[PDB]
């Protein structure tokens, strides 16, 4: 159902909350009364509507079939290229992933997308990442790899990855420090 | 001077002594004997007794009138037949 503001805009008038509730209850009674199309269109006048796009497969000079995508996390931006056929090799900035990511947590984060759809060792990945720290770069590469791999898994697997959070871009970024307080939220020591 | 075990006597039924005691207590309450027993512990002065009796009569009349009014108006409490108008 449209909100009270939408109803007021439609009727170019001002209505109270109780009037809106009365009208909504009347509309619900109309819907539950096995109303025909002549009334279903009337209902749809007051109805308001509430999937991830996938990049297409491309081809390179070498003849391999691949997809390319990108992602970001905090202040790090990464671009990933995933080939349809590979051997699990991932090279970040021209460096092998186990050398560019000595931390095991980052390597686990990189493994997470392919492991979720059960495709470890079935692809080859080349990533270019810039900015942020080790974990931000790992997260950006993870998001880019998942977005690119969406071009090779089935739609059901795409929906499963979306439900697993592999495709949502993490909006959590550093909050700015404000004047009069130590940090983003840390106030100064309240004297007495 | 009266015969014993006739007044305020309740026979127990299949040994439910608790139930028999509750029945006897209810009988005493309904007959007002408990009220008299507890109010005769201390002397209630006649003016206080008259005030209490008048207040009790007024409260009973008011409660009966309120209950009758609520019962009479309860019929209107049905579902709204003219919803939207």
């Amino acid at each position: 159902w449209l909100i009270k503001e939408e109803l007021e805009e439609m009727l170019v008038e001002k209505l109270s909350d109780l009037d809106y509730m009365q009208f909504i209850r009347l509309l619900e009674k109309l819907l539950t009364s096995q109303c025909g199309a002549a009334e279903e269109e009337f209902v749809q006048r007051f109805r308001r509507s509430v999937k991830q796009l996938i990049e297409p497969v491309q081809y390179d000079e070498q003849g391999m079939a691949f997809s390319k995508s990108e992602g970001k996390r905090k202040t790090a931006k990464a671009e990933a290229i995933v080939y349809k056929h590979g051997s699990g090799r991932i090279k970040v900035n021209g460096i092998d992933y186990q050398l560019y990511f000595p931390i095991t947590q980052d390597r686990e984060q990189l493994m997470f997308p392919f492991h979720f759809v059960d495709r470890l060792g079935k692809h080859d990945v080349t990533c270019t990442v810039s900015g942020g720290g080790r974990s931000a770069q790992a997260g950006a590469i993870r998001l880019a790899m998942a977005k690119a791999l969406c071009s090779f898994v089935t739609e059901d697997e795409v929906e499963w990855m979306r439900q697993a959070g592999l495709l949502t871009t993490d909006p959590r970024v550093r909050e700015r420090k404000k004047p009069g307080q130590e940090g983003a939220r840390r106030k100064f020591t309240w004297k007495k | 001077k009266h015969l014993k075990f006739i007044a305020r006597t309740v026979m127990v039924q299949e040994g439910n002594v608790e139930s028999a005691y509750r029945t006897l207590n209810r009988i005493l309450t309904m007959d007002g004997l408990i009220e008299d027993i507890k109010h005769r512990r201390y002397y209630e002065k006649p003016c206080r007794r008259r005030q209490r009796e008048s207040y009790e009569r007024c409260r009973r009349i008011y409660n009966m009138e309120m209950a009758r009014k609520i019962n009479f108006l309860m019929r209107k409490n049905r579902a709204d037949p003219w919803q939207g108008c």
